[PDB]
RNA sequence: CACAAAUCA
RNA sequence: AAAUCUUUCUCCUGAUUUGUGAGUAAAAUUUGG
């Protein structure tokens, strides 16, 4: 009856306080680490079993092989987007008898950032600790044009669009927004989808690309019959020819070919590389410039400041600047949430408006609308003095500096170079 | 040694500083340092700057995570038996549990909504009210905490009511909502690295860069201003009834109750201390006692100390320095080109705490570090082959290993003195995965763990293994407890398996 | 889902039954009537059916399937619903109005706010306090740590001998006239034997601190290493003679003495006098049995023995060496003396800051950080932060703060920054 | 979500 | 007697990363070279 003396006076408490209830007391005492091993020879009993009985049911890890050539760099965060167990396979999991607690918390799709400086010439993403031997986490690819795929300019292209501009593949499919449905094909089969009050209604979830779908709108798969199109192009999109912007896989894997339309490798399930970087976000906003929502860069801090702060610096400005911001808010607006991420029909905020300095983060970089508007990512550099003196260690400027500190001796003076074209808009 | 470092230190190989003393005389400190900043004859107090813009919050659904309000951390439960306070150190789970049974309500959301809702001070919410809710909320009870590098006399922190703590919750969440709505470049949840490369590529634009600390944060920020930043994101009565407890609060020092009208005590409010700063300005990449600000000129650098006394962030005049070359956020350095600043910097050493914990420990110690630009992969390789001669040395005994298999590491009975790099690329035997950062559970943990749970009643029935989508806001009963408990030992018996069977993410994966 | 409905959906599924005994209607809300590994669509799931129902009010759309029935609760003592049966369950089951409590606001004003902030504005509030002058000229420079270091010296001066540093050396002494030099001086000192073992007996205390004074470095600390792990095991290994390869302590207990029912065995919190061994030449010489050496005890509680015990000496002076300039010889007191300097007092140094429970080092390594990276600072503050002397108390931490402030100037001497 | 380890304020 | 209210019979708030989740009985010498 302790439920009448842990909770005396209530008959109905939470989940949440009786689980909290319900926790082992650890108390802490003033043995050191190594004398409570020594104790009982405890340690000595726990490291007996462990050979005797634990260690044969230990699985073999495989080993790592796979090494690419690196290069220090500034100090970067890589960002892992490990997933969770999606909503169906949990409930199949805890309906095979596994653990309620642990599927739970293997149930969270988290974002998670490392700061490494180390990078590549691909840009890839190392493990922990191997970042300096340049032990990526991509594994060896068996097609070359899967490699094509995941790579942003291929080396070979096939003619065809997972490396080059052109048709589909067999290996290839697409999901696609049309009117109110998401059409996906493959290549035999042809299904649509709805979004339905959080959920994703579909005729069978199973579907790869219907997965990959709901991933990438935060929906949970749902099955509905009673789901159809009127029109289908499908057929005549597949069949045609698009041209190929060069970028790394977003995030979910995908890259877009046309207004709310992404491309899905079969075998490729997440991108290995980061998407975002210093020498790439801007191609990447320039290339999703009118295709729609993408939601493949982590703004720090709330999209809807962050879209009127773009909508703010997109007011005034040359054409090329507002194509910019606009694709910049494309890329960090997500897809299917009750988002403006259009800047022509967003309402200007008069109070986003008189700020004098528009900063907006972007999977860590900070860039100042301000100045992008005023062709300086882009067009010319930005160059403040921080002394008259001659520093030790520090190369000559360049003709065409790059980001960071130097040494100018026209002026004799170290100069810090920074929004340089050389280092974004790196033609 | 750490003052002939080429680069940056910080002189964390040791381990921090270790005190048994009472925690009365630094609570006693901190409680004099308050009053005499409410003096106004050292420090400012009173806030200046214009929160006026900040987005009002007020229409929000008021929504409180209960996982918050549960935990093993001590809080102060207070009591009146017989006119008297009587003060004691329980689990904040214990404490929200006897809050919630004094005055009957399921959950503590229900409990706020029924305080807000009362149409008296003195209306009865069970065996209590309001106003007594109030009283005894404002009590704290001392302590000390040591074991931080860099501080000889270990600090003083306090524990506070389940329903201060409560009522804190929500206004800190919106605060941190609001912060991010109105931060130029959000900080609250960045961390210190993340924060030091956002500051590299904010400064890139000045010469001069500001490297400040805050000094007496916690006692130069008054009740008033809390209050103030509260009505500004609309909290009404919620921040009133905070800001009045915080005003009257009381800290319990040996056996009497010392009056701290000034300032917040302890950083249960840095979210709205750092709003009280990033509302009134936005030219410091702040976050709590920390801020970044750069400057061109010297007006500029006056500007920036006005706008600090306006929003009382009293520079640290001991610690704050000005730096061109460099900048430092968070204990993190950048060079104003965004690498790393060379040396040591925040690495710390480990400490002898097991034979395999200490290898596991540097393991991951030395992960970090040639994940960064510390050191080269060489010298970790050669700090860990030394690591693991030091723990041969010190756990190679008869008290720690009767083996002599060759796999076992030098420091317990084998031969083997597995290479850094092998050991990350799981190249090892598969007894060292445990040792792996990334790897399972050491044996060593796994004996403490056991001992600790091994000492002391009367337990609830269990609740673990449930339904992944089932809610925990959800009301259960004892007979609800027992069906649900039942439901699922059938479910698995019509299954013919026992106890559930572990999940593990990664073999599910590997797998697929 | 919202828990606004939960108690309503509970009158709604009021011992309804279907299939001859089976509940009809399931609460979303109740776990035992939840149905485990299926998502939820809506307040209710009725398997008659097999629909799900939801509930909701004029003009406040929720978010669920369009699958799930609503039965729409009218302004009007009235509700309607797409399907009869359940218009029908709703007339009859909600008799009694249940008027469902309304969402409250973060920004609810309560009725007492007006008396809550009447209240606040009698209490006190803080003064304005005075605008700080802040003077930004150049970092300390080598005169100012050279004037801290020799205030140190003159307010504390210097010991005769190095104490407890001493015993980092070997005393010359092998094990077995060790444990009985040790022996012996225990027994001279009146130490309590009982259980083969050695108590310490106090009955009064002055109640006043040690006398302070900074301990010279010995030549060097080739037994770092071994004495650390003597201190470790001695946590609880008390009032024996502890061995290594080349030294020995002993860790006395001192317990209070009652006189007749005293404290027999150690508990958490009994301090430690530690004893150990060195070469002769200074006061504390004991000589028995023509074996003579220098005895150095130190009290320690248990948090400082476990402290003390857990650091690495090897490890981490070769992290400090990966990076490090070269040492400079210093001189017994930690002067640059090239002449006669021997570079291995550094590694003492480092064995000070081990047993330096306070970590004063740290606070003076943190602050040289910030003068090396800094370029200006507030005019006699920052030079006000190696002033640590008013921290700490005791022999050892007094030592390890002035050899960090002597690390510090040499390190502006010999390599200038 | 809870516990444990490291770091930061 | 010393690192002197101790030798007397618990450590707050928040954040980043990582690993685990029905595994159940006193006390500091027993037992670390
Ligand atoms: N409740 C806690 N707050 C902390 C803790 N550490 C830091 N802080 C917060 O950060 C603030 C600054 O504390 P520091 O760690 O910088 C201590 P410092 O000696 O530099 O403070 P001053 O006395 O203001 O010089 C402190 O007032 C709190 O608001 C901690 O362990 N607990
Ligand atoms: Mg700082
Ligand atoms: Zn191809
Ligand atoms: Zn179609
Ligand atoms: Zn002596």
């Amino acid at each position: 009856s302790q439920f009448g003396k842990s909770f005396k006076g209530r008959t109905e408490v939470t989940i949440t306080e009786y689980r909290s209830h319900t926790v082992k007391d650890v108390h802490r005492s003033l043995l050191t680490a190594d004398k409570s091993l020594r104790k009982s020879f405890c340690f000595r009993n726990a490291l007996n079993q462990f050979l005797d009985k634990d260690l044969p049911l230990l699985p073999i890890r495989p080993k790592l092989e796979s090494r690419v050539a690196v290069k220090k760099s500034k100090l970067r965060s890589q960002l892992s987007f490990r997933p969770g167990l999606t909503q169906e396979e949990a409930i199949d999991l805890y309906n095979k008898g596994y653990d309620g607690d642990s599927v739970s918390g293997a149930l969270q799709d988290r974002v998670v950032n490392e700061p490494v400086a180390y990078s590549s010439a691909d840009n890839d993403k190392f493990h922990r600790g191997l970042a300096a031997l340049g032990y990526t986490l991509a594994d060896r690819a068996f097609d070359t044009c899967e490699s094509g795929f995941v790579r942003a300019i291929p080396t070979t292209p096939c003619g065809f669009i997972c490396c080059g501009p052109g048709s589909f593949k067999d290996s290839l499919g697409f999901v696609i927004k049309i009117g109110e449905f998401w059409h996906m094909y493959d290549g035999f089969q042809h299904f649509v989808a709805v979004e339905d009050a959080k959920f994703l209604a579909s005729k069978s979830p199973s579907f790869w690309l219907a997965k990959r779908l709901a991933k990438r709108l935060n929906l949970v798969p749902k099955e509905d019959p009673s789901v159809a199109a009127a029109e289908c192009p499908c057929k005549k999109v597949w069949e045609a020819s698009f041209a190929r912007a060069p970028t790394a896989l977003d995030p979910f894997g995908g890259r877009a070919f046309c207004d709310q339309g992404w491309v899905y490798h079969r075998d490729v399930g997440y991108a290995t590389a980061n998407h975002i970087s210093q020498e790439t976000l801007f191609q990447q906003a320039l290339s999703v410039r009118n295709l729609g929502p993408q939601g493949s860069a982590n703004v720090s801090g709330s999209i809807h400041t962050a879209l009127d702060r773009l909508r703010a610096a997109y007011s005034r400005g040359t054409p090329a600047s507002r194509s910019i911001l606009q694709g910049l808010a494309n890329l960090i607006t997500p897809v299917g949430e009750n988002f403006e991420c259009d800047l022509d029909k967003r309402k200007l905020n008069i109070k986003a408006l008189r700020s004098p300095e528009r900063y907006i983060t972007i999977e860590g970089l900070v860039v100042n609308l301000d100045d992008v508007v005023r062709g300086f990512y882009l067009d010319k550099a930005k160059v403040t003095v921080l002394s008259r003196s001659k520093w030790m260690g520090y190369e000559d400027l360049p003709q065409k500096p790059p980001n960071g500190t130097f040494y100018c001796r026209k002026r004799k003076a170290m100069l810090l170079i920074s929004c340089s074209p050389g280092t974004y808009a790196k033609k | 040694m750490w003052a002939f470092q080429e680069g940056v230190c910080k002189g964390n190989l040791l381990s921090g500083p270790t005190s048994m003393k009472a925690p009365d005389s630094a609570a006693r400190e901190s409680i004099d340092r308050a009053s005499e900043i409410m003096t106004g004859k050292s420090y400012n107090a009173v806030h200046t700057g214009d929160l006026s813009k900040l987005p009002n919050q007020g229409e929000s659904p008021l929504r409180i995570v209960d996982s918050d309000l549960y935990s093993e951390r001590s809080c102060c439960w207070v009591i009146e038996k017989e006119g008297r306070v009587v003060c004691k150190s329980t689990t904040l789970t214990r404490g929200m549990t006897s809050l919630l049974n004094t005055t009957k309500c399921s959950s503590p959301s229900e409990l706020i909504c029924k305080v807000l809702t009362v149409e008296s001070l003195s209306e009865k919410i069970g065996d209590t009210s309001v106003e007594e809710l109030l009283s005894h909320g404002r009590y704290f009870k001392c302590a000390l905490r040591d074991q931080e590098r860099g501080k000889p006399k270990s600090r003083a922190i306090f524990l506070s009511h389940p329903f201060f703590r409560l009522l804190s919750s929500v206004v800190e969440t919106h605060a941190r909502s609001v912060l991010s709505k109105v931060s130029a470049v959000y900080t609250a949840t960045a961390s210190a690295e993340q924060r030091a490369m956002m500051a590299a590529q904010v400064v890139e634009s000045r010469k001069h860069v500001l490297n400040g600390d805050c000094t007496k944060y916690n006692e130069a920020i008054d009740a008033d201003t809390l209050l103030k930043v509260w009505d500004a994101i609309g909290m009404g009565s919620i921040g009133v009834m905070l800001a009045y407890m915080v005003r009257r609060k009381c800290v319990l020092i040996k056996d009497t109750l010392v009056e701290c009208p000034g300032g917040m005590l302890m950083g249960m409010f840095n979210a709205t201390a750092t709003l009280a700063l990033q509302g009134t300005t936005d030219r410091f990449l702040s976050f709590s006692d920390d801020f970044i600000t750069s400057f061109n000129s010297p007006a500029e650098l006056r500007e920036i100390e006005d706008l600090l006394f306006a929003s009382c962030h009293n520079l640290s005049l001991k610690k704050s320095y000005i730096s061109v070359a460099s900048l430092e956020i968070n204990s993190c350095t950048l060079t104003r080109d965004g690498d790393l600043a060379t040396g040591l910097g925040c690495t710390a050493g480990v400490p002898f705490r097991g034979p395999l914990v200490t290898l596991k420990q540097t393991a991951a110690m030395l992960s970090g570090a040639v994940d960064s630009g510390v050191m080269p992969f060489h010298s970790a390789e050669r700090l860990f082959q030394i690591k693991q001669q030091e723990c041969a040395y010190r756990y190679n005994n008869p008290t720690y290993t009767t083996r002599n298999e060759d796999f076992l590491p030098t420091c317990l009975g084998g031969k083997t003195v597995i290479s850094f790099q092998s050991l990350l690329t799981w190249d090892c035997h598969p007894f060292w995965y445990q040792v792996h950062p990334d790897g399972p559970d050491t044996i060593d943990q796994k004996v403490l763990s056991v001992l600790a749970s091994k000492t002391r009643r009367t337990r609830l029935e269990a609740l673990s293994d449930l339904d992944p989508l089932v809610p925990h806001r959800l009301l259960v009963s004892e007979s609800d407890v027992s069906k649900i408990r039942a439901a699922r030992q059938a479910h698995l018996k019509s299954l013919g398996l026992e106890q559930p069977t572990n999940f593990n993410y990664a073999i599910y994966k590997a797998v697929q | 889902m919202d828990s606004r409905f939960a108690q309503l959906t509970g009158v709604f599924c009021d011992d309804f039954t279907y299939s001859e005994g089976s509940r009809r209607f399931l609460s979303s809300y109740s776990t035992v009537e939840r149905r485990p590994g299926v998502p939820v669509e809506g307040d209710c799931y009725d398997c008659l059916k097999n629909k799900w129902i939801a509930f909701e009010l004029e003009g406040q759309p929720r978010k669920f399937p369009k699958a799930t029935v609503r039965c729409i609760l009218n302004n009007d003592a009235t509700y309607v619903c797409s399907e009869q049966e359940y218009q029908q369950i709703c007339k009859v089951q909600f008799k009694d109005y249940l008027e469902i409590d309304g969402v409250v606001k973060v920004g609810h004003k309560a009725s007492y706010d007006a008396e809550l902030r009447e209240r606040l504005l009698e209490l006190p509030h803080p003064k304005s306090g005075p605008k700080p002058r802040i003077e930004w000229v150049a970092p300390p420079r080598l005169a100012d740590i050279s004037k801290e270091t020799a205030e140190l010296k003159r307010q504390y001066g210097f010991f005769e001998c190095s104490k407890f540093l001493a015993c980092g050396e070997e005393c010359g002494l092998d094990q077995e006239a060790r444990e009985l030099i040790l022996n012996e001086y225990a027994r001279d000192r009146e130490f309590e034997f009982r259980n083969g073992g050695w108590i310490q007996r106090y009955t009064v205390a002055s109640h006043k601190p040690a006398t302070q004074k900074i301990l010279p470095l010995p030549a060097s600390a080739p037994l770092a290493r071994e004495l650390l792990m003597l201190i470790a095991r001695s946590t609880t290994q008390a009032g024996k003679v502890l061995h290594s390869d080349n030294t020995s302590i002993l860790a006395v207990p001192v317990m209070r003495d009652s006189g007749k029912h005293s404290k027999r065995r150690p508990t958490a919190s009994t301090h430690h006098l530690v004893v150990g061994l060195s070469k002769p030449g200074c006061e504390h010489d004991f000589e028995f049995d023509g074996y003579r050496a220098a005895v150095h005890v130190m009290h320690l509680d248990p948090k400082q023995s476990a402290n003390i015990g857990e650091q690495d000496f090897v490890s981490t002076r070769e992290i400090y060496k990966l990076d490090m300039l070269e040492l400079p010889p210093i001189s017994r007191k930690g002067d640059l003396d090239r002449a006669s300097g021997l570079e291995t007092r550094w590694d003492v140094i480092l064995l000070l800051e081990c047993l330096d429970s306070t970590r004063v080092s740290q606070a003076v390594a943190q602050h040289f950080n910030r003068h090396r990276l800094a370029l200006s600072v507030c005019k006699d503050e920052f030079r006000k932060g190696y002033q640590l002397a008013s921290e700490i108390r005791g022999t050892i931490p007094l030592s390890s703060l002035y050899y960090s402030l002597c690390a510090v100037r040499l390190r502006m001497t010999v390599h200038p920054f």
